[PDB]
């Protein structure tokens, strides 16, 4: 039965997704993401105080 | 003061005929409050609605 | 069962610049706070039949 | 060619954020904010005279840049009441009580006759409403309670 | 009715549970609130399955 459920349970997956993510709506470390500094995106994603 | 009958935030019993109304308490046995109101419609239908 | 939706409140109604405009004010804030209408919810709207 | 007044204000989340300085401080999508750390009405108003002025001097620990929700609405009445504002965090953050005879925190530093607006997380009830005045409310509150979850 | 008779002038206080939305709040004045409330469902029992 425990071998059974085991198997049955085990499905990680999970991709991020889009711009509402719990994974993409708080820090960690295993999450450390970046982008190229002072250019085009990180200007405008800095002005977003929400 | 006017007040809208509408269970069950005002009641409305019938009046004990001596002159008052019943004496009830509350499963504490607190003093429950009450006053004497006149309101039309008791029954029948005209006469001031009784 | 469910959520609430449509938020209000049952206010008491005041005829317009009536001569007891604030007090009632006054005395149902210092009511509302003082442990009043959690005795008289706990009295009158809620059983425990269920 | 519009008002100018100070308002003073409090830190509990999510009502009003703290954001650290920027390289030089002119706060990209924040109001300017500088702490005190003190309850004397003339040290503000020399440091106030000393910020907007053509020769600045404050260390950079009393400078912070104050964003979020509140902040936000005061904004919009800004705009729509033409006139600007100037922003401090009150000297210790413990709203207002009774005391020795005495207030303090928000209507500490506002009866003694230094800000002119409060705006924050701010509760009404009796006592506060009684020494100085308050507005309509804004926000529908409760009192619950937090217990960890997920026993399992 | 009820809001009519508010303005009729014999009586003034009209405590009940009156609500307080925009249209009827232009001529008369309330007092903050003592209750919320809201639009709710109920269903059933909630017993399903076997
Ligand atoms: N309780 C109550 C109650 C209170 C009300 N109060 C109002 O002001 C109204 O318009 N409709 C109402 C309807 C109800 N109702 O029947 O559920």
């Amino acid at each position: 039965a425990n071998l059974a459920a085991f198997l049955v349970v085990d499905r990680p997956e999970e991709r991020i997704t889009g711009i509402n993510d719990p994974r993409l709506r708080n820090p960690s470390d295993k999450f450390i993401y970046a982008t190229v500094k002072q250019s085009s995106v990180d200007i405008y994603f800095r002005r977003q105080v929400e | 003061i006017v007040t809208i009958h509408q269970e069950p935030f005002v009641y409305v019993k019938p009046t004990m005929s001596d002159g008052t109304c019943k004496e009830e308490f509350t499963v504490n046995g607190d003093p429950v409050k009450k006053v004497i109101c006149t309101g039309p419609n008791d029954t029948s239908p005209g006469s001031p609605r009784h | 069962t469910g959520e609430l939706f449509f938020r209000s409140g049952f206010g008491i109604g005041m005829r317009k610049d009536s001569p007891w405009k604030q007090n009632v004010s006054l005395s149902i804030l210092k009511s509302h706070e003082n442990g009043f209408m959690e005795d008289l919810d706990k009295t009158w709207v809620r059983y425990q039949e269920c | 060619s519009k008002l100018h007044l100070r308002v003073v204000t409090l830190i509990e989340h999510p009502f009003v954020f703290t954001r650290e300085v920027d390289d030089e401080g002119l706060c990209p999508a924040g109001q300017l904010c500088l702490d005190p750390m003190t309850n004397d009405s003339s040290t503000l108003d020399s440091l106030f005279s000393s910020l907007h002025s053509s020769n600045d001097t404050v260390p950079i620990k009393f400078k912070k840049c104050c964003y979020g929700y509140c902040i936000d609405l005061l904004e919009k009445i800004a705009e729509d009441m033409n006139f600007d504002f100037d922003l401090y965090i009150v000297g210790d953050g413990k709203y207002g009580a009774w005391k020795n005879g005495h207030w303090t925190g928000l209507v500490g530093d506002l009866l003694r006759g230094t800000a002119h607006m409060a705006v924050t997380s701010f509760s009404i009830n009796t006592a506060r409403s009684q020494v100085i005045d308050f507005t309509s409310p804004f926000f529908s509150t409760s009192l619950g309670i937090l217990v960890r979850t997920r026993d399992t | 009715g009820m809001m009519g008779e508010l303005l009729s002038g014999q009586a003034d206080m009209i405590v009940a549970p009156l609500t307080i939305n925009n249209e009827r709040a232009q001529y008369i004045e309330f007092s903050k609130p003592f209750k919320y409330q809201g639009l709710t469902i109920l269903v059933k029992k909630e017993i399903p399955r076997s």
